């Protein structure tokens, strides 16, 4: 519904051999850059190449983001996508390297199947068992708890350890209600009342429930989707025990740590296990690193270890500079605004202005997009700003001559509405020489610089 | 398996005779880089041999020339015996730690401890278990236990009734025991018993009986680094933050007293002491403040040796204004021997293709490797090899059984390399972002 | 389904009428026998599991109250038999192939004595294989009319 | 009151069943040759008072958890070359999706080590359930 700048692009528009349809899935042109990232999408596909570089190289506007969106979507869903701009990498939390092993490991994914095992039934009985401490100083603690739970086909009478009885504390459990008991972690669920207590005459909001069905004990199969950065951070911080360290992990306020080397490899471990017991799949995919220029030679330094890495994903790299200083680096310029180092390591599809033309037949798609009709006297005249000014500009007067066409109750775009919105909303270039004639002026009515 | 192909999977080891330290024109994965590959081979030699420490060996030459190869081939050569410690220089400016702190635990990591210790460990298929709990539970019970050559009844104390029902485990289960602390490992499910597991879905697998004595010493060798032995000491469970990485700024004292009881195990033959290697690369990235820190951190009995690469040339040192060769202080130099990586002749560069595209799963022929040779030589190696994929994916859509010269031309003409994107953004100037912000959106 | 379902037996029952469902699963009259229990609507089943006796009563229940909202109904064991003739509207959750079958069923519904006039809703949904039953079924009720017409003797 | 069916042979099947002698095994003929055997009165022409069938094919929409099984379940038919499975599987999330997979009581994928029950029979009634959570991760 929500329509955004990418919207009507659905995909590279590719033939089964290859190659580039001169207008398709959204596009228009750019036919050598689609084939190219047609590649990169097969490269991916395939899921057998670690750590290959791929830089989106060309003018803004030239649809380099509409690029990598069409990548996205023809990886589908079950491939992690991960797209951060080079002004995300700058956390105050953590080092700039950290947050490019995060998302690394973010576009990196695995499907895995687990066995909850796992106990339910209406709380028929429940009944604490003590120790005497004699000289700890913290008084008594509980040994055991009994506990009876019955389902609809049978009835179990479960000696729970301590740390699975401070998982029904913290779930507020009583008698007569109906919970779930995962032997995994030893967490506790009230699922809520049993239907058996259905009343109206209680003025707290119960869920009264159903017994649960079947056997008291089962065991049940599910399939996760998860990231390899998932595994990370679920081991760095750990919140799935009953243990007290678990426990005030849960309390304490959410915070990012600098993960270690040895913790990644451990989980490299833990992961290729579960591959080998085949439980799980490996479904490595890709982080898109847009607006690249925006990094720093540190970081562009760090992508040299981490592309190394035997499972790093697919990188592709967005920049729009000409020869430009390097951040972080201020005596060094090269093209793109990327070092000449790391440039080696990439392969560049350039990206190409567009012609007359082309720009005709995007503002179409665009208006056919928004939901707008125009003229072909409005196509027209939309498309000569698309050429004299920007693409991006002409795109941007679709919506605004809509509303001004409605105004006058017409509810097609003419040349009037192109024309009053050209005059109610300028351009960059049309702002700065209103700038610059009356910067002339000095005192109360100049700008200031 | 999870380890995908990548940039340096070729290489396994350093292609040198173990006898002369003289390279071989190929092997291991290594082609070329005689002289440079000798030098590391000697490197090698001082590492293993453990008595030198503090060195520091820099292998300074241009891009893509196999300067990280070689830094692998002594990974691979090591083996996992031995300490191997691969840091980006980059990684040493830690929010979390001062940069000095950093290059302390990255040397701290580089020394291991190793250490001998035998258990008593107990293996076999359970037969039968028996409890009583007759009814607070773990009063009594008896373990039945077998091999494929001996079975056993065990009489069993509460607390291993205990570590039995919390492991829950059943007739069938393979397990071992520490009995040095009585955690059970259930090692798996035994074949003969699969009828019994009605709760285990069809997935599920099942070994054979265990072998031998049902009892074994059973010794394991533990490597340990300082880092470790200083992280564990720093706080009530410090071992956790060796994986969470939220260490502070480790005192020096605790460090100080590591030092003293490690030498104290090593006269008391309880330890040994195993140095391993540091190796930073793009060591031109690390600042004035860490050269005169290393310079210091290099004379110390527990410094590794260490390892660097630097593809500069006479560059700015960072943290100062001023210029010296490979980005690096003349002060730091002096302490550094420098192995220096040459650019590759076209017979190199046709072997390195080969052996990349051997890895890859590519079939490729004469003509497509004789035009990769000579895009190698125009564009350099890396684009040559980066192409090897790419023709791979062409080919294979067109249906291809081989690379051919065709496959190699789409890529060439798909994906530009440096040279080609560097000529492009000179003639695209007026339309990307100038060093002066300015650009034209215009036609 | 089931959302516009809802609406449409909110709509129905605050315009005070009585309906049968029509399933192609049973399972289906299981999951929505539970819907139906958390709700308020009282309701009976009828499939091809239950006794002679259970269908005897269950259809002299719903034609003696009308307290009874909605009844559910296998397609098979439930569309021959009949009369339903104090419901007024027949949903087909899902429609059966064979539109002699669809219609036997509507027709326990619109038949002699029947009080009101009969509505049948059909949930279709767009774009999935329900689309072909319908139109396999638009197909055969076509040639179903071709291969007959006139009243014999 | 729907004789016709699928085919004529199923049809004929009827007709044999009443007159063997006749009946054993070009349409506009048919009309004139049934003409004898069959009778059938139509409920517009008879019992007039039964105002006709209103009827609305509703044309809903799928649901979110309804579109993604069915797109993964449709890739299947790309894949192929099993209609005979697949069209019963489409139409039982066309119904509801809890008949493909029951929706239940879920959590994050677990971490860790545990110890699993093999077997449910011989568990018992009474059972101690001991803290078996443990990480995976596991620093020797
Ligand atoms: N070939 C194309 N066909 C259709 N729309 C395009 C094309 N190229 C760019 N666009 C659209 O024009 C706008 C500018 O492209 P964008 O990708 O943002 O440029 P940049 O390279 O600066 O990211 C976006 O709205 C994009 O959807
Ligand atoms: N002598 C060699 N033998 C085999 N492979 C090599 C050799 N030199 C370089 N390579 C390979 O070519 C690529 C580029 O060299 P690399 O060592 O990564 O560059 P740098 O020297 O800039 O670190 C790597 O994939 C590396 O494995």
């Amino acid at each position: 519904h929500r329509t955004a700048a990418h919207t009507h692009i659905k995909g590279l528009g590719l033939n089964s051999s290859g190659i580039a349809e001169k207008q398709a899935a959204g596009f228009v042109g750019q036919c050598a850059a689609r084939e190219a990232c047609g590649v990169v999408v097969d490269l991916i596909k395939a899921h057998k190449m670690a750590g290959r570089g791929v830089l989106l190289a060309g003018g803004p506007g030239t649809g380099k983001t509409a690029l990598a969106l069409a990548i996205s979507q023809e990886l589908g869903t079950k491939i992690p996508f991960c797209p951060i701009t080079g002004s995300e990498i700058y956390s105050t939390e953590v080092k700039k390297t950290e947050v490019l092993m995060e998302n690394f490991r973010r576009a990196i994914g695995l499907r895995v199947r687990e066995t909850k095992d796992v106990y339910e039934g209406e709380v028929t009985e429940m009944t604490p068992e003590e120790a005497e401490n004699p000289l700890g100083g913290y008084g008594k603690t509980i040994s055991t708890l009994l506990i009876g739970l019955k389902s609809a086909r049978g009835q179990k009478k479960l000696r729970l350890d301590p740390s699975i009885y401070e998982a029904i504390q913290k779930e507020r459990v009583q008698v007569g209600d109906v919970i779930y008991i995962e032997t995994n972690t030893g967490a506790c669920k009230r699922v809520g009342r049993s239907d058996a207590y259905a009343t109206e005459f209680d003025l707290e909001a119960e869920e009264y429930v159903p017994i649960p069905k079947g056997e008291v004990h089962k065991k049940k199969e599910i399939v996760q989707d998860v990231t390899l950065h998932d595994l990370d951070v679920a081991n760095a911080r750990p919140q799935g025990g009953q243990d007290i360290i678990s426990m005030m992990g849960q309390l304490m306020k959410p915070k990012m740590t600098e993960i270690t080397d040895k913790l990644r490899m451990e989980i490299n471990k833990v992961v290729q296990k579960y591959i080998n017991q085949g439980v799980a799949e490996l479904i490595p995919g890709v982080l898109f690193i847009d607006e690249a220029h925006m990094l720093d030679i540190e970081c562009f330094t760090y992508l040299n270890k981490a592309l190394e890495s035997p499972i790093a994903p697919i990188v592709v790299l967005a920049s729009n500079r000409g020869i430009a200083t390097i951040r972080g680096a201020d005596d060094l310029k090269a093209a793109h605004g990327i070092p000449p180092d790391f440039l080696q390591r990439l392969l560049i599809i350039p990206t190409h202005p567009y012609e007359p033309d082309e720009i005709r037949r995007i503002v179409r798609i665009r208006a056919q997009t928004e939901g707008v009709q125009l003229t072909d006297a409005a196509v027209d005249r939309v498309a000569e700003h698309g050429v004299r000014i920007s693409l991006r500009y002409c795109l941007q007067l679709l919506a605004p001559a809509s509303i001004l066409a409605r105004v006058n109750g017409r509810t097609q775009v003419d040349v009037q509405d192109i024309a009053e919105a050209e005059e109610l909303f300028l351009d960059a270039r049309r702002s700065a020489n209103i700038l610059t004639s009356t910067g002339e002026s000095g005192g109360l009515h100049g700008f200031i610089s | 398996g999870l380890n995908l192909i990548a940039a340096h999977s070729h290489i396994r080891g350093l292609g040198v005779d173990a006898d002369t330290l003289e390279p071989r024109p190929s092997s291991q994965g290594l082609v070329g880089q005689e002289k440079a590959r000798k030098a590391a081979a000697v490197v090698l030699e001082m590492i293993k041999q453990g008595k030198i420490a503090g060195r520091a060996v820099l292998i300074a030459g241009p891009p893509s020339t196999g300067k990280t190869a070689i830094a692998m081939g002594m990974a691979q050569s090591l083996g996992q015996d031995v300490p191997f410690t691969t840091l980006a220089a980059s990684e040493i400016f830690s929010l979390e730690m001062s940069k000095t702190e950093a290059l302390t635990q990255a040397f701290r990591k580089s020394i291991g401890v190793r250490i001998k210790e035998e258990s008593e460990i107990m293996e076999g298929e359970v037969v039968e278990i028996q409890i009583d709990r007759s009814t607070g539970g773990a009063k009594q019970g008896k373990l039945t236990i077998k091999t494929t050559d001996m079975e056993a009844i065990y009489d069993m104390g509460s607390k291993m009734i205990d570590a039995m029902t919390k492991e829950r485990v059943m007739a069938g289960d393979i397990i071992s025991i520490d009995k040095s602390s009585g955690k059970i490992t259930k090692l798996g499910r035994s074949y003969a018993r699969s009828r019994d597991y009605d709760a285990m879905g069809v997935d599920t697998k099942f070994l054979q009986c265990p072998e031998g004595e049902l009892q074994k010493r059973k010794e394991v060798v533990h490597t340990v680094s300082l880092h470790e032995i200083d992280v564990i000491n720093s706080r009530t469970q410090g071992f956790l933050a060796l994986f969470s990485g939220d260490t502070g700024e480790i005192r020096s004292e605790i460090r100080d007293q590591i030092n003293t009881k490690v030498a104290e195990w090593k006269e008391e033959g309880k330890a040994e002491i195993v140095p391993g290697v540091l190796f930073i690369d793009e060591v031109h990235m690390l600042d004035i403040e860490c050269f005169s820190y290393i310079n210091r951190a290099l004379e110390s009995d527990l410094a590794p040796i260490v390892i660097m690469a630097s593809n500069r040339g006479v560059s700015r040192i960072r943290g100062t204004d001023y210029k010296s060769p490979h980005g690096l202080p003349l002060d730091f130099l002096d302490r550094v021997v420098i192995i220096n990586t040459h650019p590759y002749t076209p017979d190199e560069l046709r072997q390195i293709l080969s052996i990349r595209a051997q890895e890859e799963e590519v079939d490729l022929t004469p003509d497509a490797l004789a035009l990769l040779t000579k895009i190698g030589q125009e564009a350099g190696l890396r684009y040559a090899s980066n192409l090897i994929t790419t023709s791979q994916l062409i080919a294979a859509k067109r249906r291809a059984k081989q690379v051919g010269v065709e496959d190699v031309q789409r890529s060439f003409k798909l994906f530009y390399d440096p040279a080609r994107s560097v000529r492009f953004v000179q003639e695209s100037e007026k339309r990307l972002i100038g060093n002066d912000g300015v650009v034209d959106f215009s036609y | 389904k089931l959302a516009k379902l809802d609406e449409l037996l909110r709509e129905l029952k605050e315009g005070g009428h009585r309906v049968l469902l029509y399933f192609q699963m049973t399972r289906m009259i299981d999951l929505m026998e539970e819907y139906l229990t958390y709700r308020n609507y009282k309701y009976c089943r009828l499939d091809g599991s239950t006794k002679l006796e259970d269908r005897r009563d269950t259809v002299a229940d719903f034609q003696t109250r009308p307290e009874i909202f909605i009844f559910l109904l296998s397609t098979r064991a439930g569309g021959l038999g009949i009369n339903l003739t104090t419901a007024d509207t027949v949903i087909f959750y899902d429609s059966d192939w064979n539109p002699t079958i669809d219609s036997q069923a509507m027709d326990r519904a619109h038949r002699l004595g029947q009080t009101k006039q009969v509505t049948v809703y059909r949930l279709i949904t767009r774009g999935t294989i329900e689309e072909r039953i319908r139109k396999r079924a638009l197909q055969k009720e076509e040639v179903q009319r071709v291969v007959i017409t006139g009243t014999g003797s | 009151g729907t004789p016709i069916q699928n085919n004529m042979q199923e049809l004929w099947a009827l007709l044999h069943f009443i007159m063997p002698s006749l009946f054993d095994s070009q349409l506009k003929r048919l009309h004139m040759i049934l003409k004898p055997f069959m009778l059938r009165r139509v409920k517009k022409h008879v019992q007039k008072e039964l105002g006709d069938k209103i009827e609305i094919d509703v044309f809903c929409e799928l649901s979110y958890r309804q579109r993604a099984m069915y797109q993964s379940l449709r890739n299947q038919i790309s894949i192929m070359d099993t209609l005979m499975n697949l069209v019963m599987q489409f139409r039982k999330v066309c119904n509801h999706p809890d008949l493909f997979e029951r929706a239940d009581t879920s959590s994050p994928f677990f971490c860790g080590h545990f110890a699993e029950t093999g077997s449910f029979l011989r568990e018992g009634t009474n059972v101690a359930l001991g803290y078996s959570t443990r990480s995976l991760v596991e620093y020797r």
